[PDB]
């Protein structure tokens, strides 16, 4: 054996496996980023740069 | 003006003090990449299964460490870049096969030209002679149906090394010699430059003709930032 | 020889079925959908500190969880462990090969790893009896250049090498207890879940895949760059990772969705990208370049917001604190600067 | 995903031409450089003609040397290599090939196990 | 050093010149 | 050489015996002739009644001390009063029948050239210093050599500033006929030490920019830290060792003036000597550094004989840095005390020496590649 039918059946298998998977839809996903941005922007310091009182690299 | 800080700042000052004393030792070795063929690599002569091999010599009290890549795969595109910074890289090509040859033209072609090693220039080992010499006096096989271009070559003013050099030998010799020589100046920007020599399997003055690129090397390095060059 | 030809023609056609599926899938671009949005606004960023001492160039660096310590291993041999509030140095650790490509911080504090060229992985323990560090582990058994470390917690750590693999480590025991295959070329970097329960990885074929350390096996493989993928990283929400490679540059992949979103170019980028992390907040991407920048890209937006200009040579690595406070990047010119 | 389609292989007497013919799809096209390597049987794979970005720097293996030629076509995404005098030694699969990076005039792509930006092959086969 | 020996022979000329003004002063008393 | 001093001290003295003279022997000889009246010029204190009276010449005037004893033949009055010519108090102008632009021109030249070059150099320092890309040992040694050559420029701006000082100045003078000066100020002095300090530690910022650049070429490199150290001491003070020794030669043997003149030119080999030794000493590294270019030069086997001119131009670039423009006349010392040969050395020495700086500032600070592409960047990060 040549073994390179063996690694393509494998590779279909894996092929195969990846396919019967769950979907969503691109626009949901979007919708997500975005409310992660918009929760978590308030906290984030490079968005809304503190005052320095606080900032430890003065 | 801390209390506790000061034992922090006394740490960091012995680091400071360690690290300067290993700064006068990094810069006091060069550091060499030996590449070339998988064959014709000798790392035995100048004198944990897996990795890098470093071999370090000493010519002249000058410290030179030398690392053969080994255990890697053969794609090496990626990894080459790490040695940008290296003084020399030692390139080492078997003539005398004339096959393998072309394949060997093209990838000194590709260290040439790579972004990360403009600057770098290579030692050129036109390793075994001693092979390419019983090569052609045999006349079995002929190099005219791999290279055209050697109907027409003729040998141009040079030094053959020994009285006894048939004209032919020093003729094969010196072809394969030009067509690194004509890859390398292709870029034709003087930072970088190819050293090349005929080296043979075994060769006492080996280490030293690695000292004496190296020592140009620099100085042309020195040159440059004067702008003397 | 037909047997060969029969199982091309059913990959390609289980190919065109995948990529059937993704399309359709897809109703709006991320673009159209963020086009009400605001724009983040062009953000002006500063060194406030440069830390100074390492000799060659600079292949990686870690924060520390406290966001206050962080380790930057250097091709002279030698990986220091920096305080960057007050530029102090806490440790010096000589290396035993100076080809260094990957080093990462134990999220306990700890341990700290490094590996490179030389196939191998060594561990070491900074919080020891004695005082002075010593090398707890060293983690050998794959072939091929290491290229990223990324510790799980203390006893656990996962490789990438140019193998075309990653590795499950148990640093007590010293021994491989997982292998992923599959990858074609060689891994560049992986980045670990934010629940430390999956993890991504590039390679050097433009495609990326997603792991899952209790059973080997890839789960989704992204396509879409056109060269050598050189970083990789996790969306805080860890349900998406931007990947900029070598093609061109940057972009983003949804797990969940299975396709790209949406990418991040501009005609004057030519280069291609070295180091990627995101923002805290997932809204600032952060890129470097070999054109010695790092661009700060807003994720939802297609046009970048500011540069970090000031390194010398060109920006090998780049990380974003716990807290978000800080962003360090280092380069080889030898020099890290941490921005603010 | 990045693909390189090849087609023109065929039994053909000494002397004879062949045209193959390179599609690609799935990647940038002409910021890169492009190669042919071939495969004869009972040995490795040896690198044959390359031709550069705008189509300007052609350079061949001095065995093809003064019998093959390479065409970019960049609007039509393919490359070519015209075959004029075979020889019953270039019987071989061929593989188009593809450089690494773009913008970039080097190119490590003929190794042996694993180079993914690399056409799937065509046999080419000279006899009588 | 030049700027050595420009001085001297420069204050010789001044020193010789304001001996004159006294030979020329001396003589208007 | 005759000081005014000694001139001043001399006349004081004639003038005091001529008093005593005068007081001595007061009355006539013949009550009908000019009276004993001792003039500030000279005594005349004998009268030949309406004839002419031989008054030798002063015996303290540097301007007639080599002349000889000719008299001055006072044509006085029978009515023993001092006759008149052209309504003037006195005759007898037979009184003491008894006796340069090149170095001003030198002056402004080299003025000129020190203004231009300490401006350039203090911009270049301020260059070479504030990008923080550009500090290493190279550098630094540049940055020491452009501080030796400011402090010479400032050194002469002073010592010439002082000389009219005490000179120029008619107040000097007129205090000079009577009491004392600037002149015998130590401060005065110490100006002058100071020029010869700045200037021989000019020299050898330019002997240990030449050994360092050759021993990047020749010799294994050294600790970068140590070899620095040594290279300052040697260039701010290795001048000391022969600079304070001179200084104290001056101080004892030789006080006249305020040490500008050199009348004995043996104490001036002590500051001299040292710094024809320097510029020999750089000199021979500037011809191993040519030689080694155009090894290079040849053995690069792309040379078309063109290279000539690549050559002029790094030995062009390299005869400022190492001042060896000093040489072609540096063997010609003062015991040529010539004319045409003294003032070509002065002018070209001074001329040459004094836009040094200039030359050095352009070539090492403004037209360097390193600092050009300091300037790009920097304009391209302006926004
Ligand atoms: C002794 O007799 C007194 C000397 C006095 N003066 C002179 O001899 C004339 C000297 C020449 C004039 C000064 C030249 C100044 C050059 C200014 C350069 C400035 C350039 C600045 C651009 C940045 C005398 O009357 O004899």
């Amino acid at each position: 054996n040549t073994a390179s039918i063996a690694q393509a059946r494998k590779l279909v298998e894996q092929l195969k496996m990846e396919a019967n998977i769950d979907r969503i839809k691109v626009s949901k996903a979007a919708a997500d980023l975005m409310a992660y941005c918009e929760a978590h922007a308030k906290e984030d310091p490079l968005l809304t740069p503190v005052p320095a009182s606080e900032n430890p690299f003065r | 003006l801390s209390a506790e800080d000061k034992a922090a700042v006394e740490r960091s000052k012995m680091i400071e003090k360690q690290l300067q004393k290993d700064k006068q030792v990094y810069r006091a070795t060069h550091r060499l990449l030996l590449l070339g063929a998988d064959n014709s690599g000798k790392s035995t002569i100048v004198k944990k299964t897996s990795g890098i091999f470093e071999t370090k010599f000493q010519v002249d009290k000058v410290n030179f460490h030398m690392f053969d890549v080994g255990a890697q795969r053969d794609e090496r595109r990626k990894w080459i870049q790490c040695f940008n910074d290296v003084t020399a890289i030692i390139f080492v090509v078997d003539s005398s096969d004339y096959n393998r040859l072309q394949e060997a033209l093209n990838d000194f072609k590709s260290i040439w030209n790579n972004r990360w090693l403009r600057t770098i220039s290579v030692i050129l080992f036109l390793n075994k002679q001693d092979l390419l010499a019983e090569k052609v006096l045999a006349g079995k096989s002929k190099i005219e149906d791999y290279f055209p271009e050697f109907a027409r070559y003729t040998t141009p003013e040079d030094a053959t090394p020994e009285p006894g050099e048939d004209p032919r030998v020093t003729r094969a010799k010196y072809f394969i010699r030009d067509e690194f020589l004509r890859i390398s100046t292709a870029s034709g920007d003087g930072r970088h430059y190819c050293y090349p020599h005929f080296t043979c399997a075994v060769d006492t003055e080996n280490i030293r003709r690695v000292f004496n690129d190296c020592r140009d090397i620099i100085q042309r390095m020195h040159l440059r930032q004067y702008e003397l060059l | 020889q037909s047997e060969l030809d029969q199982l091309r023609q059913e990959a390609e056609q289980l190919k065109n079925q995948i990529r059937d599926a993704r399309k359709a899938c897809a109703d709006a671009t991320l673009s159209q959908i963020t086009n009400n949005i605001d724009p983040v606004g062009r953000i002006q960023m500063r060194t406030r500190r440069t830390l100074r001492g390492h000799l060659a160039k600079i292949y990686a660096m870690h924060w520390g969880t406290d966001s206050r310590l962080l380790v930057s291993a250097s091709q002279d041999g030698k990986l220091i462990i920096w305080d960057s509030y007050t530029t102090n140095k806490v440790h010096a650790i000589p290396l035993r090969s100076s080809w260094v490509m990957t080093c990462a911080y134990a999220p306990s504090g700890n341990y700290v790893a490094c590996g490179g060229l030389d196939n191998i992985c060594s561990i070491y323990n900074l919080k020891t009896r004695e005082g002075n560090v010593r090398v707890s582990r060293e983690l050998a058994g794959h072939t091929g250049y290491l290229s990223c470390c990324r510790f799980l917690d203390d006893n656990q750590i996962v490789t990438s090498s140019g193998d075309t693999t990653c590795a499950l480590w148990d640093i007590e025991t010293g021994q491989q207890t997982t292998t992923f295959t599959g990858h074609t070329g060689d891994v560049m970097s992986l980045s670990l879940a934010p629940d430390t329960r999956l993890f991504v990885s590039g390679a050097c074929d433009a495609s990326a895949k997603l792991w899952d350390v209790r059973e080997g096996m890839c789960r989704q493989t992204f396509t879409g760059h056109e060269s050598d993928i050189n970083a990789i990283c996790f969306f805080p929400n860890g349900n998406a990772f931007a990947t900029g490679s070598d093609d061109a540059t940057c972009r983003l992949f949804d797990l969940r969705a299975d396709q790209e979103l949406m990418t991040y170019s501009h005609d004057n980028i030519i280069c291609g990208i070295t180091s990627v992390s995101f923002s805290k907040s997932g809204r600032l991407l952060l890129a470097g370049y070999d054109d010695f920048n790092c661009n700060v890209w807003d994720a939802l937006k297609a046009d970048r917001a500011g540069v970090l200009a000031g390194h010398d040579n060109r920006v090998s690595c780049l990380g974003v604190t716990d807290d978000g406070m800080a962003v360090a990047t280092g380069s080889w010119d030898s020099f890290l600067k941490i921005w603010n | 995903q990045v693909q390189l389609q090849e087609s023109g292989g065929g039994l053909v007497q000494p002397g004879g031409s062949l045209r193959l013919s390179c599609a690609a799809s799935g990647f940038t096209f002409s910021n890169y450089k492009m190669n042919w390597v071939r495969q004869a049987p009972g040995k490795g794979l040896e690198w044959v003609s390359d031709i550069s970005q705008s189509g300007a720097s052609i350079s061949y293996t001095g065995s093809v040397k003064g019998r093959f030629t390479i065409s970019r076509d960049n609007a039509k995404n393919t490359l070519y290599l015209q075959m004029n005098s075979l020889k019953p030694e270039d019987t071989a699969v061929y593989y188009c090939a593809r450089c690494p990076a773009p913008f970039t005039r080097d190119c490590f792509d003929v190794t042996s196990t694993t180079y993914a930006y690399r056409g799937q092959g065509t046999q080419v086969t000279v006899s009588s | 050093h030049s700027q050595g020996t420009f001085t001297s022979d420069l204050s010789k000329q001044k020193e010789s010149k304001a001996a004159q003004d006294f030979i020329e002063w001396l003589k208007a008393g | 050489t005759v000081s005014l001093w000694e001139t001043v001290q001399k006349w004081r003295e004639y003038r005091r015996q001529c008093q005593r003279s005068l007081t001595e022997d007061p009355p006539p000889a013949t009550d009908l002739f000019c009276n004993r009246t001792f003039d500030e010029y000279a005594c005349w204190p004998d009268g030949e009644p309406g004839s002419f009276v031989n008054v030798s010449c002063p015996w303290y005037l540097p301007w007639a001390s080599s002349v000889p004893q000719g008299h001055v033949y006072r044509f006085c009055t029978a009515e023993g009063l001092w006759l008149q010519k052209d309504n003037s108090s006195l005759p007898w102008r037979d009184l003491s029948e008894c006796e340069e632009e090149q170095l001003l021109f030198l002056y402004i030249i080299y003025t000129v050239g020190y203004a231009l070059s300490f401006s350039a150099l203090v911009i270049a320092s301020a260059i070479l210093l504030g990008f923080r890309h550009l500090h290493c040992t190279r550098n630094y040694i540049h940055l020491n050599l452009f501080a030796s050559f400011i402090l010479r420029a400032l050194s002469v701006f002073i010592k010439d500033a002082a000389l009219k000082w005490m000179y120029s100045t008619a107040a000097q003078q007129h205090q000079w006929d009577g009491l004392l000066s600037y002149q015998d100020s130590l401060s005065c002095r110490l100006v002058f030490l100071l020029m010869q300090y700045c200037v021989a530690a000019n020299y050898y910022w330019l002997l240990v920019e030449g050994v360092y650049l050759y021993t990047l070429l020749a010799f294994s490199v050294l600790s970068e830290q140590w070899i620095f150290r040594l290279y300052v001491s040697i260039g701010w003070g290795v001048p000391l060792l022969f600079v304070v020794p001179w200084g104290i030669v001056k101080y004892l043997y030789e006080d006249e003036g305020c040490w500008t003149r050199n009348s004995n030119m043996n104490y001036w080999l002590i500051i001299r000597l040292p710094i024809l030794f320097a510029i020999g000493v750089n000199f021979l590294i500037f011809v191993r550094v040519i030689c080694i270019v155009v090894s290079k030069l040849k053995a690069n086997l792309m040379c078309k004989t063109d290279i000539k001119c690549r050559l002029a131009k790094s030995t062009l670039t390299l005869i400022p840095l190492l001042g060896t423009h000093e040489v072609i006349f540096a063997f010609v010392m003062d015991e040529h005390a010539r004319g045409t040969l003294r003032f070509i050395k002065l002018f070209t020495e001074l001329s040459f020496t004094s836009f040094q700086g200039l030359m050095v500032a352009i070539l090492y600070c403004f037209v360097n590649n390193e600092v050009q592409l300091e300037f790009r960047k920097s304009w391209e990060r302006w926004r």
